[PDB]
């Protein structure tokens, strides 16, 4: 197994073309673990597997790049995703984090509370989402799409990503939304990538890689989360931490990715084309303020 | 608040855990604190907020304008202390001209 050495696994795609009937997920290597290196968490080790492989792809990384990471809050009161994005990205790089319940994290800042109380007028240039709900799996009852935060991570892509931006969003067997799958297709280039150091879950990371904000592709999202269960179903990943040993190439290159501020009158095929090359930018450059609603009473 | 945690230690006493140690190469300058991890061979790298008393214990900072010099950098320690890195950070001090820990690879001498 050659992809022992990867950081993960991207989904092929020939299994993205299929017509999959949903299925219960049922892992030959559920209950294994990787070996970790020694202290090293598994929140550490799985965002560090992502962003090794995020450097594979052609994202766009501005100057001042701005980037916001959701459900970032670990049950011990702190943030090792985010600390491994604030070593992954550019020195100066605005990053914002976000959940539910109060924690301590290295994020220029935190936000505590749901969608409905946070807000911003702003765009962003890439999003990460480990927002996962430890109730939604009921093998008790049908699997049907999800829709609580992920009606407002959609949301939150169609109005706030800049175009020639990119996402990262966890999803599991049974958290999953099929209006985000449908997204995918606003995307020049999609996949769902499960990490070697957890690859006996039916957790994947569903990557938007360029936004093209509009369909370039029509995507059934019912019928994809359930072509992505067979490809699990069917494809053992032998758990690795191989790559975590070799550190030396891992902070995302600057490549300082021009920021240009268009309208939609204005986006011709061949800004497409550098959209999908992740050569551009499009989105306005102010301030960024972020906005905390209290709901106030006595 | 600094003092107390010295003397928690006594008959005990449990040190702050789950500090957030990150992979590097561990071939780094080896300074103090950083905007990356910087971690040498002889050194463990954390994330900043995760090291920091005032961070954790949601308390304010002791300088009047209330900024951390831990929270959104990394802070290197000896991996003979990487068991308790919020107590490493407060017993020792950075050298202002190196920017190494005193007594710890800070040579200017
Ligand atoms: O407009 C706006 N929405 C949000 C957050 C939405 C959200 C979606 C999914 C999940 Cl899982 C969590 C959240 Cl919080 C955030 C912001 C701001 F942070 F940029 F102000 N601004
Ligand atoms: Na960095
Ligand atoms: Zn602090
Ligand atoms: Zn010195």
């Amino acid at each position: 197994s050659s992809q022992a050495w990867q950081p993960g696994v991207a989904m092929p795609n020939l299994y993205k073309m299929q017509r999959m009937l949903l299925e219960k997920c049922d892992l030959q290597n559920y209950g294994d673990s990787a070996t970790l290196p020694k202290g090293i968490m598994m929140n550490v080790a799985k965002y560090t597997q992502l962003c090794q492989y995020l450097n594979t792809l052609t994202l766009a990384v501005p100057y001042n790049m701005r980037v916001i990471h959701f459900g970032a809050g670990s049950d011990k009161g702190v943030a090792p995703g985010t600390a491994v994005l604030r070593q992954w990205l550019p020195t100066g790089t605005l990053l914002v984090d976000s959940d539910l319940n109060d924690f301590v994290s290295d994020a220029d800042s935190t936000l505590i509370g749901d969608c409905a109380t946070v807000h911003t007028a702003n765009k962003w240039d890439l999003i990460i989402s480990d927002m996962y709900d430890p109730k939604t799996k009921n093998v008790t009852k049908e699997n049907d799409s999800k829709e609580g935060f992920f009606t407002y991570i959609c949301g939150f892509i169609q109005q706030k990503l800049a175009l020639g931006g990119s996402v990262a969003i966890k999803i599991t067997e049974h958290s999953w939304n099929a209006d985000l799958y449908k997204l995918m297709g606003h995307f020049a280039w999609w996949t769902a990538f499960v990490t070697n150091v957890n690859a006996s879950s039916s957790e994947a990371f569903l990557i938007g890689c360029n936004y093209l904000g509009k369909p370039r592709e029509q995507i059934d999202g019912y019928v994809m989360h359930a072509n992505y269960i067979f490809w699990r179903n069917t494809n053992p990943i032998q758990l690795s931490s191989y790559s975590l040993f070799d550190m030396s190439k891992f902070p995302l290159k600057l490549r300082g990715t021009a920021v240009m501020s268009l309208k939609e009158g204005q986006i011709n095929d061949m800004i497409l084309s550098l959209l999908s090359k992740g050569r551009l930018i499009i989105r306005e450059n102010n301030r960024v303020v972020i906005s905390s609603d209290v709901l106030v009473n006595n | 608040a600094a003092k107390a945690y010295k003397d928690y230690l006594a008959s005990g006493g449990q040190p702050i855990t789950n500090c957030v140690k990150m992979l590097c190469t561990h071939t780094g300058t080896g300074q103090a604190i950083t905007v990356t991890p910087e971690a040498n061979m002889d050194q463990e790298s954390f994330g900043g907020a995760s090291c920091c008393l005032y961070c954790r214990c949601h308390i304010d900072h002791p300088n009047p304008k209330g900024f951390c010099d831990l929270k959104g950098k990394y802070v290197q320690i000896p991996t003979t202390c990487a068991n308790d890195p919020v107590g490493f950070t407060l017993k020792n001090t950075v050298c202002t001209v190196c920017g190494m820990w005193k007594g710890y690879g800070c040579s200017c001498d």
